[PDB]
């Protein structure tokens, strides 16, 4: 941010990139902007389930809710982060749902009940059923 | 403009078709046996060819169905085999022909 | 580079390869993937599709990988532009004939055609001109036409002549009108007529049943076994929803290739109809709907009555291990020994593996030097064993059989059709007995005919003299072997499922038949007066002839244990779910146990694995066959008294299959076999 | 005198055993060795032997009602395993 | 009122959309 | 706007079950299961299409390749009940017999540009 | 560090009833009809075994039920 | 098999330069916040063979492949038809997640995925692919070699008949 | 009956005695017939309007088939063997249904 040569004064966005495969799951992407040299960087921390990243909500204030969206998303920690509170999901909600190993659907359904005359949760039952359709050739070579 | 065969299948004709029986006269089996003469004895099937030429001359000038089994039987070969080289070259007439 | 091996260079990187290796094979040594539309690994190369031109620096043109041998040194260019341009007017030249039939083509998300297209071919076409046009002619109940479709590989052709032998199909014409099919109208005859259906890459040799039903990207597939006979086939089923939809082979070396037979391939159509949805229990007005509890209860009522070896169990061809170890547990419980197996083999002995088992590999057959087949017909009893048998043939062994004349795609000898041929033969007076001998790699085959004959143990002490006699079994190579026709019987084998001493020797009339899913039964096994409990999935004469019937998963719908005719221990898997009030059958019989008050120490399917591990070490070892110990010679020692016991019987040695198509309840309720079936009797 | 005994005692025999291992060793001179006398003593009883590679050398047999009774063989001389096989009778008798 | 799927109670010929076929127990 | 199949002016349905609108559409609102027809033709047994799951994005009229299905130009399909609105084949192939001639005129204006 | 997390989202869940994000009829929901269903509930002692019981219920016992 | 020589380089250098800190086994499947008895389901990791209708081996185990292979699958479950339109219903959570999204390089880092979370796994190896022509057609040149019918005998030359 | 025919095709683009492709659709119902499975009224079915359509004579061995008569509103460019075709058995246009028969082959 504050070097002279280079002042990325703006952080665009926070996100975060589930990859099972590797050990250390989750790579945390930070972009940056600077307005005087007209350039975009983008910063990666390579991190696990149970590691912290630091907060950097001092250095830029718009990091506080891309953290917290991050946390909610897929559960990463940030550390020394003013108030660290799920953003999107549902109140209750205890999954994370960008993972990706939770359902596409979730696991729960929300219904109004007319005998307890309140809406309640209860567990997924589908009508259809989302029908995967797997288009993969064996000839491709593009896939990585 | 197209010539006598324009099938590359068997089109079933009252002349041409399963139940009709060809076989080589007498003298037409001992020239087919001298034709046989030329080549190796485990290698019988180079004679198709002269066979099938011998077959059409006797048959009036026509390679029937009949005339392919005859000849795939006495070269114990499967009958595709006579099939094919019958379709493939040009001499052999596989519909009715003329006295010229 | 050790001996054999040689190096050569493609695309500037060592590869180390046999000598006998063509361009293709280093290629795919290397980790490049050669474009290819004619070229099959089992089947004779041809070289006509020309999609596979690669560079070779010593050459001046580009050459066919599949067709060109590698050379030690050989530096070889699959990248260059040149390749890349011919390639582009090879994928073009294939393309200015072919029907624009995309859409209606059941090969639409599985065409080599399409995916070639648009990875090694141009996006846009320059052809204005007239299409080639083919009228389609009729092969068969199994087999879909479109010529038109048709791209001049011989893979049909070379499959129908070097595998399936019977040598159909072929090239019709010259040039561009050349043609593929019967010249005649003919109907293919071959069971491994499916195969050519997956050896097609282009769609236009079709599976008539599988027509216009769903398109690739639809269905999930499961890796399973097939439980058609007793080659274990590996096989992919494919479904839709709850629905299976098709069913296709997969590779396994070891005991099918890659070919799968017809029956297998298309008895799925049987699967969903004549199914047993509910448990029946039977009053005066018939067979009724019922609970579960209540069949439980009528089921211990009826077995309260009976004692002993009253209680008689017949597992049918389908049965799986963990149901036949659970009945069989709980019938000792009750006190009952007279488990037996419906083929008619019941009293076969257990005692020795090697005694009942293909103790040479289906995969080392391939080595064998002169085989004998006694009173089989592999053919009808595993196509895809007697494809490998016509592999042998085609390396130069010699074959004898001592069976009836049957149609074998390969040339035999005959020794005879009768038990004193193979007297004869077991005595030493013969030319193939001479045969036999001399051979490194001699190879014996007995079929499950001989197994379910009254004069078994004379002609298995006969067919072990010629074992010894002929040295078919020494150090490093058993060569005697015994096909089987079912599933159940080398599982059922080797759990032990076969007479207890007491009810072979007094012999007791049932008064409960259980039956494990076995509808072949002879009749004279249920004494009439009995009370039947019928388990299985399709009502078949089982299900007519029961009190109570106790609905149970099929092969698609449970994961189970099949042992095959060489041992080798496959599990299925749960493609689609069990249907109505069905269940597992080795919970059927776990919860009867609890009911009758006999419970069962097992509550879980791994448990029951352990319980057959313990019966079986191999069934630990799913995947691998085990080696039998060569106790055949003990045996036969042992039960002395008996072979002398056994008389001589006016029968021939010949196959018990009438009709391939139809053997089980599956294939019975299958509309394509009874078409397959008519179509062959007319 | 006792061998002629199995089949009115056992309702079945299992000899479990490895296919080529030191601790077998013993049950595969017991099995290619007395597997003949004890058929031939007992023809009609099952006498099933399994192997595998990583098995675990047992002898088991199972009496009326379910009743099993497993006694481990592994590195035992064949004279032991025949012992082993008449203490598995005397329990046979004791119910 | 006029339409509405096959499945409904309203339709003439219910369907229970069942891809399986069920054996019927022979008679007594 | 509302979905119709279309029919060949001999009367015969020009859909070849192909599978690509199921395929293409973002929001999985077309089931579709064929099969073999007596005469021989490759014809479906079943095309469903959920309105309540459409979006209307139209992607599955530029899939078709014989402008089997085509989005008519009805926006009055408003129903009393959800059920009304899980079209099915009778129902779409009536939709286009209704609107034949506007649907057919439509499309030939717009042949020109695509 | 799981343990860390895991005491962050209880945390977490009693400060969304603490400070007003969830409402009455949650807690009720989710907290005190359950509770006192279970004290409400008379069930009979099932004579069979565990097995049996899920065997009579359903074929997949992993499945869940509903309003049992 | 010799590089891919594109992002995937990039891809595998961030893969060796970091780490995961080690956790006892199934720890982390609490920290996830999903329902505890999805961890009661069985696992199968497994390759899916090749499809006998085409002949790329991209899907496959093969050095071509440059792809994630690896499936976490989980068992399948009750499905059933919808009573007014027939279609299929289902109450599987986990019905797609392991077939669309669990992808993995090699059978260890599904099996450490699995452990991790507490899922039990049984893993199954594909059936081993040699590509090895037979004898009879090792080559194009064995197609018309004297095998197929022996060497030609020469008693029809007019010489040795007379 | 219908219950234990075995599904056949009639043979306007198939052959007589071939077998149908067939899903399990409409097998707990008891529909065994195409039509039967998506129409439940009375009316007339299309496969009975393009039956009524007659087969149409060209010329030549064969002939292109674009389904309508502009090649851009209509099913893609067909070309079908004319060889072997009469007015009793023609010639099928599979995006269509067309039915098509020629002379030529006979030579006329
Ligand atoms: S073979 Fe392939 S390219 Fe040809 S019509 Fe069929 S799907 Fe299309
Ligand atoms: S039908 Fe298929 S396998 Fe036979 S030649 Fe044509 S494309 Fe090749
Ligand atoms: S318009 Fe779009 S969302 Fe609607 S049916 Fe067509 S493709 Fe599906
Ligand atoms: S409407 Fe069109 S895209 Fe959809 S299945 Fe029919 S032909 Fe194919
Ligand atoms: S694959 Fe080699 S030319 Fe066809
Ligand atoms: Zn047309």
């Amino acid at each position: 941010r504050d070097h002279v040569n280079l002042q990325y004064k703006t952080l665009i966005d926070i996100t975060a990139v589930d990859y099972p495969e590797r050990s250390a799951r989750f790579e945390v992407v930070y972009h940056l902007l600077s307005p005087r040299l007209n350039n975009r960087i983008r910063i990666k921390v390579v991190v696990d389930e149970v590691t912290s990243v630091p907060s950097v909500s001092r250095i830029w204030n718009a990091a506080n809710w891309f953290e917290r969206e991050t946390w909610d998303m897929f559960g990463v920690f940030f550390s020394n982060h003013p108030d660290l509170r799920r953003v999107l999901t549902d109140y209750g909600f205890t999954g994370h749902p960008l993972r990706k190993d939770f359902p596409l659907t979730g696991y729960t359904e929300v219904r109004y009940d007319y005998g307890k005359k309140r809406v309640i949760s209860e567990p997924l039952e589908l009508t259809q059923e989302f029908r995967y359709f797997d288009f993969s050739s064996p000839w491709d070579t593009l896939s990585r | 403009t197209n010539s006598t065969d324009v099938f590359n299948v068997h089109h079933d004709t009252p002349e041409n078709n399963k139940d009709t029986k060809f076989d080589f006269t007498e003298a037409n089996y001992k020239l087919v046996n001298k034709i046989m003469s030329n080549y190796p004895s485990n290698y019988k099937a180079s004679a198709m060819i002269p066979l099938l030429d011998l077959a059409q001359q006797q048959n009036g000038g026509v390679v029937s169905l009949a005339v392919m089994n005859r000849v795939a039987q006495i070269l114990e070969v499967p009958p595709i085999k006579v099939y094919e080289v019958a379709t493939f070259f040009t001499m052999f007439n596989r519909s009715k022909m003329g006295k010229y | 580079l050790p001996a054999d091996k040689m190096e050569v260079f493609v695309n500037g990187e060592a590869v180390v390869v046999p000598k006998n290796f063509t361009v293709l094979q280093a290629c795919d040594a290397a980790g490049v993937d050669v474009p290819r539309f004619c070229y099959h690994q089992r089947l004779s190369i041809a070289g006509n599709c020309r999609m596979c031109l690669v560079e070779i620096e010593k050459a001046p043109k580009p050459v066919a990988s599949c067709a060109f041998p590698a050379g030690p040194g050989m530096k070889i260019k699959t990248d260059t532009p040149v390749i890349k341009k011919a390639r582009e007017g090879v994928m073009e030249f294939l393309l200015i004939n072919h029907p624009l039939d995309c859409p209606i083509c059941d090969q639409g998300g599985e065409c080599d055609l399409q995916d070639q297209a648009m990875i090694f071919g141009s996006d846009r076409s320059r052809f204005i001109e007239y299409k080639r046009a083919v009228a389609d002619k009729n092969l068969g109940p199994l087999i879909k036409t479109s010529m038109n479709r048709c791209i001049h590989c011989t893979r049909c052709v070379r499959f129908t002549h070097e595998v399936a032998g019977t040598s159909e199909l072929g090239i019709t014409g010259r040039g561009r009108d050349s043609e593929v099919g019967t010249y005649i109208e003919k109907l293919h005859s071959s069971e491994l007529s499916g195969n050519v259906i997956d050896l097609c890459p282009v769609g236009a040799l079709l599976s008539k049943p599988y027509a216009f039903t769903a398109r690739s990207w639809e269905l999930k597939g499961t890796e399973t076994i097939d439980v058609s006979d007793a080659l274990g086939s590996n096989i992919k089923v494919d479904c839709r929803g709850t629905e299976v939809m098709r069913i296709t082979p997969r590779l396994n070396d070891a005991i099918n290739e890659e070919w799968l037979s017809d029956k297998g391939r298309f008895q799925y159509d049987g699967l969903k109809r004549q199914r047993l949805n509910t448990p029946l229990v039977k009053g005066a007005k018939g067979l009724e709907n019922a609970t579960w509890s209540a069949a439980f209860d009528a089921i211990r009522t009826a077995i309260a009555g009976a004692k002993g070896n009253e209680l008689k169990a017949i597992a049918g061809k389908l049965a799986d291990a963990e149901s036949m170890i659970a009945l069989k547990d709980l019938f000792n419980k009750l006190g009952s020994g007279n488990l037996i197996h419906e083929d008619g083999s019941a009293t076969l002995s257990a005692d020795v593996r090697s005694s009942y088992i293909a103790n040479t590999t289906i995969a080392s057959i391939e080595k064998a030097d002169v085989i004998l087949l006694v009173g089989t017909n592999p053919r009808f009893e595993s196509p895809v064993f007697n494809a490998r048998l016509r592999k042998v043939f085609l390396d130069g062994a010699k074959v004898g059989l001592v069976g009836e004349k049957v149609d074998l795609t390969y040339a035999y000898q005959h020794l005879g059709a009768d038990v004193a041929a193979l007297e004869s033969l077991a005595s030493g007076k013969g030319a193939f007995f001479e045969a036999l001998k001399g051979a490194k790699n001699p190879v014996v085959i007995v079929g499950s005919s001989v197994l379910r004959r009254d004069d078994r143990e004379a002609v298995l002490k006969t067919v072990n003299d010629l074992v010894d006699a002929a040295g078919v079994v020494k150090e490093g190579w058993n060569g005697f072997n015994v096909l089987h026709d079912n599933a159940s019987r080398v599982a059922a084998l080797d759990i032990g499922f076969v007479p207890s001493a007491s009810a072979r020797t007094n012999p007791v009339p049932a008064k409960v038949v259980y039956l494990l899913g076995s509808d072949d039964f002879k009749d004279e096994e249920i004494p009439a007066d009995a009370f039947v409990i019928y388990q299985g999935h399709h009502g078949d004469k089982g299900a007519a002839r029961a009190n109570v019937v106790l609905p149970g998963a099929a092969y698609t719908e449970k994961a189970s244990l099949f042992a095959n005719t060489e041992g080798r221990v496959q599990t299925t898997r749960t493609a689609v779910p069990v249907l109505g009030d069905a269940r597992e059958d080795w919970k059927i019989i776990r919860a009867l146990s609890e009911v009758v008050g006999q419970q069962l120490p097992y509550d879980s399917q791994p448990q029951v694995r352990a319980r057959l591990a313990e019966v079986a070490p191999h069934f630990a070892e799913i995947g691998k066959a085990e080696s039998a110990l060569w106790l055949n010679g003990q045996y036969f020692k042992g039960v002395k008294d008996l072979v002398a016991k056994a008389a001589r019987s006016t029968a021939s040695l010949a196959t018990n299959i009438s009709n391939y198509y139809m053997t089980d309840a599956i294939s019975r309720a299958s509309r394509t076999m009874a078409k397959c079936t008519a179509v062959r009797q007319q | 005198a006792w061998k002629t005994a199995l089949t009115t005692t056992f309702q079945e025999l299992r000899i479990t055993l490895s296919q080529s291992s030191s601790s077998s060793a013993g049950a595969r001179e017991f099995v290619l060795g007395q597997y003949a006398e004890l058929k031939a003593a007992n023809p009609l009883l099952p006498i099933l032997v399994r192997e595998s590679n990583a098995a675990q050398a047992s002898l088991t047999a199972r009496y009326d009602f379910g009743v099993e009774k497993k006694v481990s063989i592994e590195n035992d001389s064949a004279s032991g395993i025949l012992s082993k096989l008449e203490g598995l009778v005397k329990h046979g008798q004791s119910l | 009122e006029c339409y509405n799927p096959k499945g409904s109670w309203f339709n003439p010929a219910k369907r229970n959309w069942k891809k399986v076929e069920i054996w019927q127990p022979p008679q007594v | 706007g509302e979905h119709a199949l279309r029919r060949y002016p001999t009367g015969e349905e020009r859909c070849i079950s192909c599978k690509l609108c199921e395929a293409i559409c973002p929001a999985q609102a077309i089931t579709i299961e064929a099969e073999e027809r007596e005469d021989g033709s490759r014809k479906t047994t079943r095309y469903d299409i959920d309105m309540t799951k459409c979006i209307y994005c139209g992607f599955c009229q530029e899939a078709c390749p014989v402008d089997a299905i085509v989005e008519g130009p009805n926006f009055e399909f408003s129903t009393e009940t959800r059920e009304e609105l899980l079209y099915d084949k009778q129902k779409l192939l009536e939709n286009g017999d209704k609107w034949e001639q506007e649907i057919a005129a439509n499309l030939r204006t717009e042949s020109l540009y695509r | 560090r799981v343990t860390d997390l895991l005491i962050f989202k209880g945390r977490e869940e009693l400060e969304t009833y603490l400070f007003m994000y969830k409402q009455r009829h949650h807690a009720i929901t989710e907290y005190i009809e359950p509770y006192q269903i279970k004290k409400l509930l008379i069930e009979r002692k099932s004579s069979n075994s565990a097995f049996l019981d899920s065997f009579y219920e359903k074929a997949y016992p992993l499945v869940h039920s509903k309003y049992a | 098999a010799t590089a891919p020589q594109d992002f995937s380089l990039a891809m595998k250098k961030a893969d060796e330069i970091y780490s995961g800190k080690t956790v006892k086994a199934g720890d982390i499947g609490f920290s996830a916040g999903v329902p505890l008895e999805t961890y009661n389901r069985k696992v199968r990791i497994f390759c899916p063979a090749k499809a006998a209708s085409q002949s790329g081996l991209g899907r496959t185990l093969h050095p071509s492949s440059k792809a994630p292979q690896w499936k976490i699958v989980f068992e399948n479950l009750s499905k059933w038809e919808n009573p007014l339109m027939g279609w299929t219903s289902t109450a599987d959570p986990l019905e797609n997640v392991g077939r669309s999204t669990l992808l993995f390089y090699t059978k260890e880092e599904a099996a450490a995925f699995c452990a991790k979370h507490g899922w039990e796994y049984v893993v199954d190896e594909p059936n081993p692919r040699k590509h090895i022509r037979q004898k009879r057609y090792l080559g194009y040149g064995d197609n018309y070699s004297i095998k197929r019918k022996g060497v030609p005998d020469l008693a029809h030359l007019p010489s040795n008949r007379s | 009956a219908e219950k234990n025919k075995i599904p056949e095709t009639v043979g306007g683009a198939a052959f007589k005695g071939d077998l149908r492709g067939t899903s399990a659709v409409g097998l707990g119902d008891g529909l065994y017939s195409h039509t039967s499975k998506w129409m439940q009224g009375n009316g007339k079915s299309p496969m009975d309007y393009i039956n009524e359509v007659e087969p149409i004579k060209v010329k030549g061995l064969v002939v292109a088939s674009h389904g309508s008569d502009d090649p851009a509103l209509g099913c893609p460019v067909e070309y079908i063997s004319l060889k072997g075709t009469s007015y009793e058995n023609p010639a099928v246009c599979k995006y269509t249904g067309n039915r098509y028969y020629s002379d030529c082959w006979k030579h006329g």
